[PDB]
């Protein structure tokens, strides 16, 4: 909200993790909320908060791909503020993204129905915020996937 | 044939290990010195300082003694 | 010939005959003969072989002495005295180097005291099987040290502090006090050479708490010290970081067998290592 | 090409040895700094006790 | 040949140039330590003579001037 | 006990009841059990962690032996009082160590002032990072430890002198103390093999202000000393000349990241191969 | 600062009170004389002025010397004898001397082995003289060894040795190396460097005849074995085979082989070459 410090923490459940939204405690803000972590005086990266029990108020817990993408370490002091969107220009009309294995014990051959995908990923986190550059898993049926923001259509 | 080559494949890790023992010690040395020398300046600095007060006790019991 | 009879038949006359002095004192001359003999006594029990007699005689001159203006003589005899009931029982020594400690601190000079305090965490670890103590002490001549501007003596206290530290799962005082003789260590001419292997102590420490921690100080340490992308302790975390990020156990086992043939591991090493490989 | 090797192998094996007589002697070096440290506080301390006392009977 | 021999030789020359430098090196190492380690033990004695000396000095004066 | 409070409580008391006593004495015998009791005061607040107490407290003392008879103990409370002001007020521990070093001076002895120079010299060089004050004052530790017969002293002194004025552009002073130093180990048996060093220095110097002067000194060492043509600064000293003739910055880059690769270098011979490399470029 | 002026000023000013208070002669005034004196010399000194601060540090000697005290005046002797190292090396070698004279009368050994050692430097670094440097060296050593200094007797020893063969006393520098080689060899310590002392006796005896070398090489090996395995040993053996038939080619080819693989220094280079010119004729 006013930029005060917190920590990072681990995830508190697998499923929470898979759902790409930082968990944060009942007693701070309710989901659906937006906040743009400051770490650098010029690294700022935008993150959605959704609540889960458990967890100690005042830590954000973040799961491996955001850690990576933004860099951080447990215990390191971290500046959140929330953020607001400007549905005239913000809106998302189409995303690029550039799909990868997250395992090489997984590979195969099998053909791929890129289609079928598309909607399921509207069905995952339509509403949620996404900002270029963000690194996140994709889970296709019993298949593991990176994923990496390239390119934002309006 | 196979004989050169394993003496040559063995001639070599034993040269490696005896560097690596002899960098170990070298290393050792080094701070040992260090803290060895650091020692010998502070041994100079209280001789230096016990020799100064010998010669100024000295002349001063030596002047009031003459004067009494 | 040496026997201890006549040793020991002097030493305990000398005593009763100076007990016999100083009793009938109910002006201060029998008080400094009774010292003297008591000096005496104990060195004559001491080539006796007999410690703990030679300690009592130590520490009754040292009482007597102190009873007088003169301190500093009883800081001399209790240290002594400490000394010689190393043997026997370590908690009167612990009891007089304290004192002694206390007695010098007090004069003004503090590096006899550090010496006094090493003494001290010394026969706490040797004898007592304690490391808390052992710890406060280090760190105690650490900071006398430091107060002094002696950078080596203050820089082995603190890694001895740092590893006992990292025995008992505290990482982050290891951590810390192996990156600042790190740092400190990087601008010497002679030390120089030793920088890195503080480093991969404490980018050890770093995996215990995670992994991701110990990939970004390993970065850190990297650009900090350019020197240290050749070495071969980078090179095995890296295969380590590699062979634990897709739980990976064999080829863990495998880098940390080759490395051990090249170099003997230590209690410490091989431990945390088995701690990590544990960890997944 | 493998006498080679031999004279390396004895060379290093020489400056082993004289490391390790190195570093023996040394330990005794450093001892007896230790001692001759030990002595001189003394020395210090009892010369300023005597030259005080003889300043103030004077 | 080619590479092969050249590295061969060039290296086994210049590691035996190295060793025979480091060698050097020890036995001047050795030398200067046992002068300085005999230089030591000659200050032990004088130390013990003075601290005796300064001990026994101090008491018999100190003695003699009270009891006058 | 540990308890910080207390330990200052009680110094603080201790320093109060000196100057009380002090001030009624004002209105020889006292002032000596003054000085201890200041002394006594500033070793509390040294053990107070309160520097800046104890090093006032030490120069009270130095300014109490002043006005009496004494200098010996005045300067010994001045380096005390120095040493405590070092961690907190630089200025005030450098005018303790001046003053210090004068009386030292005045007695005679040169070898404490000459350590004390070096150490005026290194905080001047560490916090207040100005380097002609330090350059001067390691000439004055050089200039004393030569009178008094000491060599590795000087040398160090003269080398790091030379170093300094070399990264401010003054490459005659520290070409001239090169040579001296590479001379003066050119005629000891032990430091002989490291004498190849220094002359590579000068080596570098010298192109900074020619490339024709470069290849003087280099055919001055090498008839000097033969045994400096085999090292492997000759031969990159030379390979690089060559580059420099014929203009082609790709050889030297080339050659200089070779022998980047086979050892790493300090940041003064990389900041001087840059320069050279400027300077070459420019030629192109 | 001050510049040399002021402290010449002041210097001069404290030399001219001495002097007026000694005219008037009597403890008090000689004590204050030599303390003007030396306060004068160590402003000389500070002002960089080499001869002046060594005059009043002989005048200070001089003056602790006619009273009761001595070792003030060695010490005199000594400062001014430093001072004067680079003003005149005469003076400084009289003054060191004197002090020596000084010291060795009450038994201190040690002391008058390094002045000594120190005037043979002053006579081998700058004087041509060869003998005087020989002969307080050997003073030294032999006053070193007086104390049991055996590791610190051995250096002058050596270098006597080295001057003496460089003097053709092939035979005194030949006995200097034999012993210290014998010495040294039952040092576990010395032992690895005192082939290097062999090898030198090998070359002296070489200088005079083939067959002495060879019965000396020989000798050397059945005493000391290590000695036949050695490098040095083995060109001393392919040079004694090859110089009986009148080889010039061999001896130089084979030296030129030694050298390349390490340097040799001028006393061996000089010594190979008066052996080949005098013997391989």
């Amino acid at each position: 909200m006013a930029g005060r410090s917190m920590q990072a923490a681990r995830c508190p459940t697998d499923e929470l993790s898979l759902s790409n939204c930082a968990v944060v405690s009942e007693k701070d803000y309710q989901s659906g909320q937006h906040v743009i972590v400051r770490t650098s005086p010029n690294h700022k990266y935008i993150f959605t908060l959704r609540t889960h029990p458990s967890v100690v108020p005042g830590s954000v817990a973040f799961s491996l791909p955001q850690r990576k993408w933004a860099g951080l370490s447990i215990g390191q002091e971290i500046e959140v503020a929330l953020y607001s969107f400007d549905k005239a220009k913000q809106c998302i009309g189409t995303m690029t993204i550039e799909i990868d294995f997250l395992q090489k014990k997984n590979i195969d051959s099998n053909p791929y129905d890129t289609d079928k995908m598309a909607a399921e990923f509207i069905q995952q986190f339509n509403n949620q915020a996404f900002s270029v550059g963000q690194q996140l898993v994709f889970s296709f049926n019993d298949k593991l996937f990176g994923l990496l923001v390239k390119d934002i259509e309006a | 044939a196979l004989s050169e080559i394993e003496t040559r494949h063995s001639e070599i890790i034993k040269l490696e290990n005896s560097i690596r023992e002899l960098h170990d010690m070298f290393m050792d040395m080094a701070m040992l010195v260090e803290s060895q020398g650091e020692m010998i300046d502070r041994i100079e600095y209280n001789v230096e300082h016990a020799v100064d007060y010998v010669e100024r006790a000295v002349s001063d019991t030596k002047k009031a003694v003459k004067y009494q | 010939g040496m026997d201890t009879s006549g040793k020991q038949a002097e030493a305990m006359a000398l005593l009763a005959e100076a007990e016999r002095k100083v009793k009938n004192s109910q002006g201060s001359s029998k008080i400094e003969e009774a010292c003297e003999i008591y000096a005496r006594a104990a060195n004559m029990f001491k080539m006796a072989k007999n410690w703990s007699a030679a300690g009592n005689a130590f520490c009754q001159a040292a009482q007597l002495h102190l009873q007088l203006q003169s301190k500093h003589d009883a800081a001399t005899c209790f240290v002594d005295a400490g000394n010689a009931f190393k043997k026997a029982d370590p908690q009167e020594a612990i009891n007089c180097l304290m004192r002694a400690i206390e007695i010098y601190t007090d004069m003004g000079r503090f590096t006899i005291a550090a010496k006094h305090h090493i003494s001290i965490a010394e026969i706490y670890e040797t004898e007592l099987v304690d490391v808390e103590k052992a710890i406060a002490h280090y760190e105690q001549s650490a900071d006398y040290y430091k107060g002094e501007e002696s950078n080596s003596s203050a820089n082995k206290c603190l890694l001895k502090v740092a590893g006992y530290a990292a025995q008992l799962e505290q990482y982050q005082k290891a951590i810390d006090i192996y990156e600042q003789v790190g740092t400190s260590a990087m601008d010497s001419p002679l030390l120089k050479y030793s920088a890195k292997d503080y480093f991969f102590k404490a980018a050890l420490c770093h995996f215990c708490i995670d992994m991701l921690n110990a990939k970004l100080a390993v970065q850190k340490y990297e650009e900090l010290f350019p020197a240290f992308s050749d070495s071969r302790e980078c090179k095995l975390m890296k295969k380590l970081l590699e062979a634990h990020e897709e739980q990976n156990v064999d080829s863990y086992t495998e880098s940390v067998k080759e490395y051990d043939s090249i170099s003997r591991l230590d209690q410490w090493l091989t431990t945390m290592l088995l701690r990590i490989k544990k960890t997944i | 090409s493998l006498e080679s090797t031999r004279r390396m192998l004895q060379l290093v094996e020489e400056s082993k040895d004289a490391g390790i007589r190195t570093l023996v002697m040394l330990d005794e070096q450093g001892e007896q700094l230790e001692r001759i440290e030990e002595g001189m506080d003394q020395i210090n301390k009892d010369m300023k006790e005597a030259e005080k006392n003889l300043t103030d009977l004077g």
